[PDB]
RNA sequence: UUUGCUCCACACAAUAUAGAUGGAUACGAAUAAGGCGUCCUUGUGGCGUCGCUGAACCAUAGCAGGCUAGCAACGGUGCACUUGGCGGAAAGGCCUUGGGUGCUUGCUGGCGAAUUGCAAUGUCAUUUUGCGUGGGGAUAAAUCAUUUGUAUACGACUUAGA
RNA sequence: AGAACUGGCGAUGCGGGAUGAACCGAACGUAGAGUUAAGGUGCCGGAAUACACGCUCAUCAGACACCACAAAAGGUGUUAG
RNA sequence: GGCCAGCAUCAGUUUUGGUGGCAGGAUAAAUCCAUAGGAAUGUAGCUUGCCUCGGUAAGUAUUAUAGCCUGUG
């Protein structure tokens, strides 16, 4: 119909990181409606798409993907670490990912 | 959650709605604060006076204007507030910023477009019942801000029309619910209760 | 430490009538009508019968209590005001100069001009405020009269005037001039 | 405060129109020539703009220029500029304007004898200017080696820079003035010996 | 100092061929844990009898539970205190559940009124006050006037959620 | 000329107010107000619900409008017998606040194909009512 | 300066993107008080009801949504017209009339879908610009040099010149 | 300024104390995963605008060891004795 | 079989849930039941006194037309 959509909303928000020193390796999600860890244990392992565009066609596109999982959860709130194919670029901190439904146990 | 997030600035606690309204920004929601001259500091009115003359008085000894930049504006004190909570000299801290729009009243797109609030900034809902606090309009007037006055008028003009705007559409979801009516007790409304509608 | 409640009893006449929503008090009367703005407090109105008010506080502190009392008190002298009224009255009060005083208006005005103090040159002008009305008093020396509804703006404009004629410059142990308020009471006579 | 329209006259002397430009003599003159067409459709157009600034408008201002031909003058570009309207109510003022589009206004109906007026002007100009006339500072003393039309401190050593407060030599005159307070003594009328 | 349990502590000095059958003294202590608690014991025979623990044994320990959990009772609370510049006896009052729940707000109190730490308080006694009437302070006494009744005015919703989109109301 | 004087009309802490728990073990659960400890603790019951006789924080618990007579201090059995006695369970269920509770408990339900159906049924009701709001 | 400029239209090319993926869904005011309904004597009024979160409301089925038929309704909605009106706080958007046309999953039918091979964002958004095409529209000026001296160290300023 | 015992800095990065030779934590081959220390978790900033009982309103409040100061003496502010 | 992946079954490490059986203690303490006795923030009844036809209050009154407390089992 008018949606489509089969991933959950998601936001690319910090690396891992200390006050002073931060770590390319694992990056911080929000989930949409993720509230506690409880909540988030739902999604780990489920994959993560970091889907963006660029000037350059390849294997005929110009849409790429950067692609990962879901790893553990993250202090209180329903955040959650993920790891990437290659490490998310930090321009990207605050843009947006899609947490897909598989691999699935429902 | 949506694209962008309006805020009615009135009846919430200054660095309280900065600190969450910073946070969005962070996370990429674009935010626009509206009717900053209703916001609240806590502490009565003179504390924040005198609070504000402390920092009028800092300022570069040999050049005044390569010093702190003191803005009267109770959006931009606000402004002030939030950029303080923002690592605003890094080209991230710049982008969330473009993402925050503040304003005195409710200007067009967003005086009909509607407006939230923030629960945990939400004055009325956090000081002890009791304490003294502060309008910001009233602050920014007493250090400098030319335009309470045609903010108030203002703002009275577009809260006439927003009666009407509101008065019709009560007026028209009593109708609406003079439908849901002969419509319940039938078959199709039944069913619909019981899967919880 | 906390009581949990303590609460007033607001006595009402057989004249007036006094509705109070949210906190906006209003008390009506044979002599007019007051209204007043308690918002700032945070106490429970509650009408027990149509002579009977209650008014409380709900698990308050010390000072929080402490304005308990003066919630009542206002209402009261509103009330009051507006069977009985308020009248003050004061004296003038000088050594060598007498001091003269009348009512001028500039621009439907109304203001309480008072010439030579002391014999000074200056011209004083104290405004009447509206609610209350000035007179000076018929066989008595030199007092003047200020009466209305409201105790708070017959006092005020009282005291604006006795404070007009502060001196200066001078021991006003010795120097005792002024206009004194002198008595302090109702309009209605008896009672 | 801000401005929303403007509102010109349908025939504009030659003097103003002189002001609208860099270079007359080569130009083709096309100043307001298709703004001067609005007229010709009996009006509508230049109606809304008057409506307009009825409707709205907490100011009015008049657009007014100087008849510098008038003038020994050599410098034939006349001066053009806004006077705020202070009469009646804001539509009893743009209809006064609308009334005197094209036509002429004289002091007498501004000024009066005895009047109280201030005077808003640009200052006589003098160019790079020594601290000491500019300032008003002391000579130094004759002694004194590599000149003494000076400040002879610009400073202590802390704040360690010159201060936007001591005296400097820089540009004199050419300055904004607001001064007030010049009583009219006479309000001279051309035509009168 | 945390959660507290209440223990029975039994303790004497170790026997001797000239005094086997040593007397036998026990404490009432609240403590969170029995480690602490046999600490505490140790710490107050020392302030009455020539004894330390390397010269004596824990004979007992037992944990005592509240005999009426669910019955409200008014504790008359006897304290020792150390402020900065002097000790100092206390009386006070308070009305819980259990003398367990009692001695956790006595010690909250204490630190909050007084900036008592821990270790500078001993219970004295802790006991709970029969008939009304025998309750002294006022702070309780209110609570024990008959058909109590109150409201609690200002009713603050915790939000779920960053934005709202009513304008809470604070009834109740 | 009558003197009205608003009112502001709280639910009271006393003895026989029901209160909803709102943390916890029971959570959802109805209880009563036994006594009373002081004024930010109570002592509930609540054995129709299963929930123990308990000391509790009026922080976690919210006031209900129903009340019924209990005496201050009633036990566990007594409380269980003046509860039945007042029928404060069918008082609660008849209530908007329980029934708004019960409701988004079923839609929270919904297996996907009941979902499904709810907007098939409301694709329906839709279209008469638009009808309706519309004629006069 | 070799046919330039501008608004509308579509076509190709390129260049981006602080990050679309059902919907930013409009009183005000109070909070020791309010919203809504209803009646009335229209008020600081009577009576009813609601809250205890948007966990909502609205939308949502159809090759990413194909091709088709019918019925019940006369309702909904997209589009382009056209009627009357509103909005200047940054109005640049809101409401209203009328015929036209499409879609309608309100209900009932006929056909289609595979092989993309067990997943691979599987490409459906909106920026700026460039080249031609043809339907409207419009046909300047500034600078150098010269010149004034209300100006000036030099620039700059201020004048004057078909 | 000068001694005693130990532990350090000097000769040493790493995490914390914003900052800092010596304090706290912990001593170093190149790395993956996990768990912690000292110290933190409104926002800057990773991490509860968590829970709980009190106390505090300052027209120069207060805010965490080393540490970047305050005293005698006063208050019918308020709290508990 | 170069490159990169998905799923399955395992092994090493680890993290986060659900669920079964037991041990201890005042062989938890409570609730609940049975029983004895008691009291007040005194339930019914009663008295007297104001008071719009029964409501208030101040007496009495210990289970009655509510209940609670304490001990023992
Ligand atoms: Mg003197
Ligand atoms: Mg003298
Ligand atoms: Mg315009
Ligand atoms: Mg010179
Ligand atoms: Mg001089
Ligand atoms: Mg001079
Ligand atoms: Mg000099
Ligand atoms: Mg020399
Ligand atoms: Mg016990
Ligand atoms: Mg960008
Ligand atoms: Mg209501
Ligand atoms: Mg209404
Ligand atoms: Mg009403
Ligand atoms: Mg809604
Ligand atoms: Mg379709
Ligand atoms: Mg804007
Ligand atoms: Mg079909
Ligand atoms: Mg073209
Ligand atoms: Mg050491
Ligand atoms: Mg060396
Ligand atoms: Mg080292
Ligand atoms: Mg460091
Ligand atoms: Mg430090
Ligand atoms: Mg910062
Ligand atoms: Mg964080
Ligand atoms: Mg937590
Ligand atoms: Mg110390
Ligand atoms: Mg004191
Ligand atoms: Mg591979
Ligand atoms: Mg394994
Ligand atoms: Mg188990
Ligand atoms: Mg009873
Ligand atoms: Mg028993």
């Amino acid at each position: 119909a008018e949606s489509h959509r089969l991933y959950v909303k998601g936001k690319h928000l910090s690396y891992q990181r200390s006050k002073r020193v931060n770590n390319p390796n694992v990056s911080l999600i929000k989930i949409e409606g993720v509230a506690t860890p409880q909540d988030a244990q739902f999604y780990l392992g489920k994959r993560i798409a970091y889907v963006y565009r660029a000037s350059k066609e390849v294997r005929g596109s110009k849409i790429r993907v950067m692609w990962g999982k879901v790893t553990r959860t993250h202090g209180n709130s329903g955040v959650v670490r993920a790891t990437f194919r290659n490490n998310l670029p930090a321009k990207t901190f605050g843009a947006s990912v899609r947490i897909f439904l598989y691999p699935s146990n429902i | 959650v949506e694209p962008v997030v309006v805020i009615d600035g009135k009846g919430h606690l200054v660095g309280r709605l900065a600190s969450v309204v910073a946070k969005q920004l962070l996370n990429g929601q674009k935010i626009v604060v509206v009717r900053a001259e209703e916001l609240n500091i806590s502490g009565e009115f003179f504390r924040n006076k005198l609070k504000y003359h402390d920092f009028l008085r800092k300022a570069t000894a040999f050049n005044k204007t390569r010093g702190p930049f003191h803005f009267r504006a109770p959006s931009r004190i606000f402004y002030k507030a939030l950029r303080g909570m923002v690592s605003h000299k890094t080209a991230r801290g710049k982008a969330a910023l473009e993402r925050l729009k503040v304003f005195e009243g409710i200007p067009p797109p967003y005086d009909k477009k509607k407006r939230v609030v923030v629960p945990q900034a939400l004055r009325v809902l956090r000081l002890k019942p009791g304490r003294k606090y502060t309008t910001l309009g009233k602050l920014s007037t007493s250090v400098g801000w030319k335009y309470e006055d045609v903010v108030a008028k203002l703002e009275a003009k577009r809260k006439v029309s927003s009666a009407e705007y509101y008065a019709k559409k009560r007026a028209f979801t009593k109708k609406v619910a003079s439908a849901n009516a002969t419509a319940a007790e039938s078959d199709v409304a039944k069913q619909l209760a019981a899967l919880g509608y | 430490m906390k009581y949990i409640q303590t609460e007033q009893q607001i006595e009402v006449p057989e004249g007036v009538t006094v509705s109070i929503k949210s906190r906006i008090v209003k008390v009506v009367g044979p002599r007019g009508t007051l209204t007043k703005n308690l918002k700032h407090i945070d106490v429970t109105f509650t009408k027990v019968n149509n002579q009977l008010i209650k008014v409380a506080v709900h698990n308050g502190g010390r000072k929080h209590v402490a304005a308990l009392r003066t919630v009542k008190s206002l209402v009261d002298n509103m009330i009051t005001g507006v069977t009985k009224g308020y009248k003050y009255k004061m004296r003038y009060v000088y050594a060598h100069f007498p001091i003269n005083v009348n009512i001028v208006e500039k621009d439907g005005a109304k203001f309480i001009e008072v010439r030579n103090f002391l014999g000074d040159k200056k011209i004083r002008n104290v405004p009447v405020r509206d609610g209350v009305t000035i007179e000076f008093s018929t066989n008595v020396k030199d007092e003047i009269v200020l009466s209305g509804n409201s105790v708070e703006d017959v006092s005020q404009n009282a005291a604006d005037l006795q404070q007009i004629c502060r001196v200066r410059n001078k021991d006003i142990r010795k120097f005792l001039d002024g206009i004194y308020v002198s008595h302090k009471g109702f309009i209605t006579e008896d009672l | 405060l801000r401005s929303l329209t403007t509102v010109w006259a349908e025939h504009l002397s030659d003097e103003v129109k002189r002001r609208f430009y860099k270079n007359w003599y080569k130009s083709k003159k096309k100043a307001f020539t298709k703004y001067s067409a609005k007229y010709a459709q009996d009006g509508a157009g230049i109606e809304r703009e008057l409506a307009r600034i009825k409707k709205y408008a907490s100011v009015v201002r008049v657009l007014v220029h100087t008849q510098i031909r008038k003038t020994p003058l050599a410098q034939k570009k006349a001066h053009l500029a806004e006077i705020q309207l202070n009469g009646g109510s804001i539509s009893e003022k743009v209809d006064w304007a609308r009334e005197h589009f094209e036509k002429t206004v004289a002091v007498d109906s501004v000024f009066e004898q005895n009047e109280m007026i201030d005077a808003i002007a640009v200052t006589k100009g003098h160019g790079f200017e020594g601290v000491t006339h500019r300032w008003g500072t002391k000579k130094l003393p004759r002694k004194t080696h590599r000149g003494l039309r000076k400040v002879a401190c610009i400073g202590a050593w802390h704040p360690a820079h010159v201060m936007w407060s001591v005296a400097r030599a820089g540009q004199r005159g050419y300055h904004s003035r607001t001064s007030i307070n010049h009583k009219i003594y006479r309000v001279g009328k051309g035509d009168d010996e | 100092m945390a959660h507290f349990k209440e223990y029975q502590v039994i303790g004497r000095r170790l026997p001797t061929e000239s005094v086997p059958e040593p007397k036998l003294f026990r404490m009432r202590i609240f403590a969170s844990n029995e480690v602490i608690a046999k600490s505490r014991y140790w710490y107050f025979l020392q302030k009455l009898h020539k004894v330390k623990k390397a010269s004596g044994e824990i004979v007992s320990i037992n944990q005592i539970n509240e005999a009426h959990p669910t019955k409200v009772k008014n504790f008359g609370v006897w304290v020792r205190y150390d402020s900065r510049s002097g000790t100092h006896n206390m009386y006070k009052e308070i009305r819980d559940v259990s003398r367990v729940a009692a001695v956790e707000t006595l010690y909250q109190d204490m630190a909050a009124r007084h900036r008592a730490r821990f270790r500078s308080i001993h219970i004295l006694k802790v006991a709970e006050i029969e008939k009304t009437a025998d309750v002294k302070r006022q702070y309780v006494k209110q609570f024990l006037t008959k058909d109590l009744k109150f409201p609690l005015p200002h009713r603050v919703q915790k939000s779920t959620k960053t934005f709202s989109y009513k304008r809470p109301s604070t009834f109740y | 000329t009558d003197s009205i004087v608003k009112a502001s009309n709280w639910r009271l802490v006393e003895v026989g107010r029901v209160v909803l728990i709102k943390k916890g073990q029971s959570a959802g659960k109805l209880a009563a107000i036994v006594e009373i400890i002081d004024q930010k603790k109570v002592l509930i019951d609540g054995p129709k619900a299963g929930v123990p006789r308990q000391a509790i924080n009026l922080g976690q618990v919210v006031l209900t409008p129903l009340t019924f007579a209990l005496p201050r201090g009633a036990r566990t059995a007594t409380v269980s017998k003046k509860w039945a006695a007042a029928a404060v369970c069918e008082k609660w269920a008849a209530s908007s606040w329980a029934k708004k509770i019960a409701q988004r408990e079923r839609r929270a339900a919904l297996t996907d194909f009941e979902r499904f159906q709810v907007m098939v049924l409301r694709k329906q009701k839709r279209y008469t009512v638009k009808k309706a709001l519309a004629k006069a």
